[PDB]
């Protein structure tokens, strides 16, 4: 080829285009990818709405922070994407939504940096609660963070009294909350930011789940983890800091049943 | 602009907009901004959250020195006014960090980036009109 | 029967992830930017008829610009009778617009139409009689004899090309060829007329650089053909140029300051083309 | 001697494809024995943006590395 | 050679005594009615040879029709510079006889023959001595750089189109392109310029509604190009418009009250269009 | 009468609730918050034409002893093939009362006229952020 | 290919070889190559004098030194030659000269620097002289300065008085000593050395003028120019210097008109 | 590059048939090259007032129930 290095990458959907001029090739999930209902697995009857570019674009998520305390980030799809532009609304004005994504996680440092982030997408990404006085005990709210998603930590404090810190995650890093030694989340598609190698990750998912279209607002089918399997790391300060930013975009949106909206419990 | 200037003698703009930035910072600098064109209508874009709802692209600073980023001509009225002039409202180009540049030991921390600007193939322009650009002391005599 | 090439149009596109990115480049080749709409974002399919039909030379220099203001005086008094002719030097320099659009390119060839309109007027309250007025444009190119007085000899043009306007008619006007003794016109020149040699002034030169020192066209000697009468008339007659069959090499940067002189020169008065802006981030 | 070409498409007219009628034609007659004399040379839309965009000798296309 | 197409004609019918009834209909539907003389009376057989023909929008349109008066003097008095010139906005709307016509659509494309008619007069008794007068006048399109006194370097017009008239000769006249920005030219439009958003004032709008507050042609700057003379003379210049090769979508009923400034706007004054008849039976 | 082409957004976009045509015109010149409004003067459509050339328009007549329903269908209509919604109003609904309700009975009857609207090949191009406009 | 890099490239006339390792391929002017004239453009009847490689070569100018202070530098073509070799003894020799040359501008740092030097060929480079009590009052002395050509400045303060500096060129470097903004300067042949990117400059350029061959001791066709569109900078001091230098390379060069050979005034 | 066409029968003129003589012919030879710049357009005839007198969606009929 003229050149055609499997580092350098564009990507676009919509009006949106994401480029890397270090990646590591891109993965797509299972071998699958995104698709539409075809009329023999076709469920509900109605004509679907199928937004294409109004929805199926580039959203790009607040970064965080990638500290050498940093023990690991988590959020959920479609959560985290709820409040996003088109894709929301139409999201929200129906009883059954399905989708795929295409995740790319970003992270420059410099040639002189040290780490690897363990970017995973685990499908039905179901956490234990930080209460041992219930089971499951875990509230919309909290369940459904958004553009923020929740964090993982490295320590596990029950609140069998109050009730509120009971009702969350316990995001445990080494078992991903979910009792699972973090060791093994590589049996899901996944790709590794080691900043001496990459700066991007691209993972491409399919609708996953045991019915063709769900509904949103209650289920999220993806959970989005990544976990620094090698700490940050800079030969100045023992302080080191370097920002994560995560954009994703939906893909062969479609959605059957529409009604009002819907605007769940909120603070 | 060269193609301000020209745009300058006549009435009439049509076409998509080349926007190119050529990030000069120190090879050892990495990063990765976020170029974007939003077309007129709403709340012009003051943070990312919502210049990224529109037409944009996330430039990573790398061997490629120079990212574009166009400007689709969308818009309303199928030729813009060159005055400036509230209907044929244009849109709003804007710029953020999609992380932040970071640089290492010994390295420049502040540089900058050229912006250029060129019209796309489907660019034309109509009604030869003087240029405001230039003025004349009205010339002497001999009465 | 033809069709006009129209300016490309939009094909319809839609989604990527590959190994080709249009998006980055490297200016640095010195080649411009080259993305188009297409390689960015998803497009619909669109058919384009536009032409830069307005833009091409010939239409951009399609007009009959004024490129200088005459005047002479027809009195019977003293010292009234130099102000009887005058001589104009042909050039493009006398004005700004037109030159300006001309100085977009570094050389050019045309065949030039020449257009002249006449306005006169009366002066003080030598508001009487005069009947009507007859003019003479000579174009005495370089070499030829001048004029001494609004009458000598040389008004004969047997060989000079002379129009011959009646007040009151159409706007007198005529065609050049291209005359330049060059294979084309020069718009501006960064040498001296001639060189100085070994034995000289050490400031030899500051007299002849520029193109205005190699350039020359001739003369315009306009005059009013009929004798003096009691009152005084007062005529101003305007030059028009529109440079006709018309093509140019070579593109620079527009003039952006004031026009100082022939030359490039600028006035320390005015060289701050652009304008202040609140904030980077004001929109 | 009279040449007639087709004219610039006005309001009420051809679809831009100028191919509808010989009521879009213009005749021409030149009366003077010099060129110069002429009228504005016909409109003539060529052009090679790229002497000016472009003038790089090994050529890059678009979609590969302009730096190689 | 060939037939203008006729209205129809009226072919031989007689009694009737059927279930069809071509007399009776429902107007609710939002058609009109469409009965004709066979089917209520017995008619005669005719043949029908006129024609709509001078109905056809090109007919009624077809006039030069005079859409502005604009004053000019060329004084040598005091403050009578800003008199040497004077600057008219494009439009129609400041006479009413052609914008009732054009006012029957919505919509209409066209090109547009421009013609001019100057008359000039003495005001006071300075009725002495005054040369010839030469007119100019420079079409200045939006954006385009206007004239500050009646002689500032923008009379050049190396690119605005301008006409130069003497006074005297055939009413100089022109041809207009259809120059919309738009598939068409609006005539009405039920919108603002731009949307004020959410922070702003509870009337925000009231300043930039209605076609006029979108709608631009630029302007066209006249003048005198003689200077002033001892004698004050004033000039009034009429413009005419005619459009040509037109086409209009969707009717409108016409304008019935008396207009009040370029928008819709009536006034209490004048919005009683019709007549008291003596009674709903006075033949 | 003080100002011409005076209206404000807020007053020329009501949205659901639309406006009302009245059979008077009284122009408030001093109260500039009273002039920031249509002047709906019913038998002239409130733009100075007689109402009773309104059919010209594209239109049907709900006559109580004939229907009791109307249907009009209409297309995008512009000097553009698309435009900017949120600036632009194409379209206007009118419903005057060409004939005056009434009722045996009372000498105040009253019946509810309801209004129901339905988007087709609807198409938009520039996607940002959302638009909001002035309210209050 | 075997790896053929588009940043890699030598080049080669006479007895004369650049190379380079960090280019950004080359560009040639106006698309067109140097060419010689053709017996049917001709116009001096004379048998031209055609030196090829005894004068087609890399001649390397002083080089120069850019600083945080640099504001620009400037030079003349054939002029910043004249006493090149055996080129200028043809050019001085003879009435008539006609030529292009290869333009190769150098200037490496290090992977820490920063710094960005506009390379542009201005055909007909004339420039404002500098005083405002005369127009296009410029000394051939000051006009052709050789070898070391001139330098550009941020400030204009015209001698009006001082008749010995007003003799000279005003080289504003944000108006190009032209009165046009330096920002278009791109409208003309040029390549930009971005330290991060590229260390070399290649503009190859063909003769242009109004005539096929014209008087080289009275005019100058080409100007060379190097504006920092980027300051250099270093990382350590608030003092960096990096050296640029200059090669010139004539190519197609002939001459007409041979006589005793032409001294110009000097000093 | 001329192009005839008939005239507009007149006072004595063909019985409205505008079919008899060449007497009722004119001539046209536009002489600018732009389109804007020509006489009135052709005299077009043509017309649907149906799109204003009947834009209703099922046709009816004259002689037919308006309401069936
Ligand atoms: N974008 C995209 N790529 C696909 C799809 N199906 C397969 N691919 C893979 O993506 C490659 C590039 O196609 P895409 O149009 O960029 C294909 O050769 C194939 O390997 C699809 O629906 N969309
Ligand atoms: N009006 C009319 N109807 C007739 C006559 N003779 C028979 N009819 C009957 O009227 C029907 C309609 O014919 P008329 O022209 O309306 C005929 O089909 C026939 O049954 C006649 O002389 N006049
Ligand atoms: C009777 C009128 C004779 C006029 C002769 C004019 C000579 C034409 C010289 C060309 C001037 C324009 C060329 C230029 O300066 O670029
Ligand atoms: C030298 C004379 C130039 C005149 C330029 C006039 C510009 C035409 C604008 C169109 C005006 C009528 C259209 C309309 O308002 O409906
Ligand atoms: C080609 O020219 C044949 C057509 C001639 C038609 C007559 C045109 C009118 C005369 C032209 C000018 C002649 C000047 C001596
Ligand atoms: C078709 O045009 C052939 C007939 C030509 C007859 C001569 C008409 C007179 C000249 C027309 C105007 C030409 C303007 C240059
Ligand atoms: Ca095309
Ligand atoms: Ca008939």
């Amino acid at each position: 080829a003229c050149g055609y290095s499997d580092r350098v990458r564009q990507i676009t959907l919509g009006n949106s285009t994401i480029t890397t001029q270090e990646a590591a090739n891109a993965i797509v999930a299972y071998g699958e990818w995104p698709t539409y209902i075809n009329d023999s697995e076709a469920n509900p009857v109605d004509a679907p709405t199928e937004p294409d570019v109004s929805s199926n674009r580039f959203y790009t998520l607040e970064s965080v922070s990638w500290k050498t305390t940093s023990r690991g980030w988590w959020w959920k799809l479609p959560d985290c994407l709820k409040d996003m532009g088109m894709f929301g609304q139409n999201m929200y004005y129906h009883y059954l939504g399905r989708s795929g994504y295409t995740i790319h996680v970003q992270c420059n440092a410099s040639k002189f940096h040290q780490g690897a982030l363990g970017v995973f997408l685990i499908p039905e990404f179901v956490m234990a609660c930080n209460t041992e006085s219930k089971t499951s005990y875990v509230s919309y709210i909290n369940a459904n963070p958004g553009e923020r998603g929740g964090e993982f930590t490295n320590t596990y404090n029950p609140s069998n009294t109050d009730a509120s810190e009971g009702r969350k995650f316990a995001a445990l890093d080494y078992l991903l909350g979910s009792g699972v030694l973090a060791g093994n989340a590589f049996v899901y598609p996944h790709q590794i930011i080691n900043l001496r190698t990459n700066n991007s990750a691209t993972i491409v998912v399919p609708y996953v789940n045991s019915l063709v279209i769900d509904c949103m607002a209650k289920h999220n089918n993806w959970g989005i983890v990544i976990l620094p399997l090698a700490p940050l790391a800079f030969a100045a300060t023992s302080s080191p800091q370097v920002p994560i930013t995560v954009t994703i975009a939906p893909m062969c949106t479609e959605f059957n049943g529409l009604r009002n909206i819907t605007v769940p419990v909120h603070q | 602009t060269m193609l301000g200037e020209i745009l300058n003698y006549y009435t009439h703009w049509t076409g998509s907009i080349r926007f190119t930035f050529l990030f000069c910072g120190s090879m050892m600098a990495t990063g990765k901004l976020l170029l974007s064109y939003s077309p007129p209508g709403a709340k012009p874009p003051t943070n990312r959250k919502d210049a990224m709802l529109g037409t944009h692209i996330i430039w990573d600073l790398g061997l490629q020195s120079s990212c574009s980023m166009v400007a689709p001509w969308i818009s309303n009225t199928v030729y813009r006014r060159c005055a400036r002039d509230d209907f044929t409202e244009g849109g709003f180009i804007t710029c953020f960090y999609q992380t932040r540049i970071v640089v290492p030991a010994s390295t420049p921390t502040s540089m900058f980036m050229l912006g250029f600007v060129s019209a796309c193939p489907d660019f034309s322009v109509r009604l030869l009109k003087d240029t405001p650009h230039i003025s004349q002391s009205k010339l002497i005599g001999r009465t | 029967v033809s069709q006009p090439p129209s300016t490309q149009s939009t094909e319809a596109t839609s989604g990527v992830n590959s190994q080709e990115v249009p998006a980055l480049t490297a200016v640095e080749t010195g080649a411009s930017g080259q993305a188009i709409p297409s390689d960015v974002v998803e497009t619909r399919h669109v058919v384009n008829y536009k032409t830069r039909s307005e833009s091409c030379l010939e239409s951009f220099f399609g007009r009959a610009a004024c490129v200088t203001i005459l005047s002479l005086t027809n009195s019977s008094k003293s010292g009234e009778e130099k102000k009887h002719f005058n001589i104009w030097n042909i050039t493009y320099t006398d004005t700004v617009q037109l030159r300006r659009k001309l100085e977009f390119f570094t050389y050019s060839r045309f065949d030039l139409e020449m257009t002249f309109v006449f306005t006169e007027n009366y002066p003080s309250t030598a508001s009487g009689e005069v009947r009507n007025q007859v003019y003479q444009i000579m174009y005495i190119p370089p070499g030829a004899p001048r004029p001494s007085s609004w009458d000598d000899y040389t008004w004969q043009s047997s060989s000079n090309p002379s129009i011959f306007y009646m007040y009151g008619n159409a706007p007198p006007r005529m065609s050049i060829p291209y005359v330049g003794i060059a294979n084309a016109y020069s718009h501006f020149y960064d040498g001296f007329a001639r060189v100085p040699l070994e034995g000289e002034n050490t400031d030899a030169g500051d007299t002849f650089y520029g193109l205005v020192s190699i350039n020359d066209f001739g003369v315009l000697a306009v005059r009013a053909v009929n004798r003096s009468n009691p009152h005084t008339i007062h005529t101003s007659v305007r030059v028009y140029m529109k440079p006709k069959h018309i093509r140019c090499w070579c593109p620079r940067p527009p003039r952006a300051v004031l026009y100082r002189g022939e030359g490039v020169d600028m006035i320390s008065s005015a060289i701050l083309p652009l304008t202040k802006v609140d904030s980077i981030t004001t929109f | 001697g009279a040449q007639v070409s087709t004219q610039k498409t006005g309001a009420h007219e051809n679809q831009n494809v100028a191919a509808n009628g010989s009521t879009i034609n213009y005749t021409t007659i030149n009366y003077y024995k010099d060129s110069a004399s002429n009228s504005a040379t016909r409109q003539d839309l060529s052009q090679d943006p790229s002497k000016f965009t472009e003038p790089v000798k090994d050529l890059m296309l678009k979609t590969a590395p302009a730096l190689n």
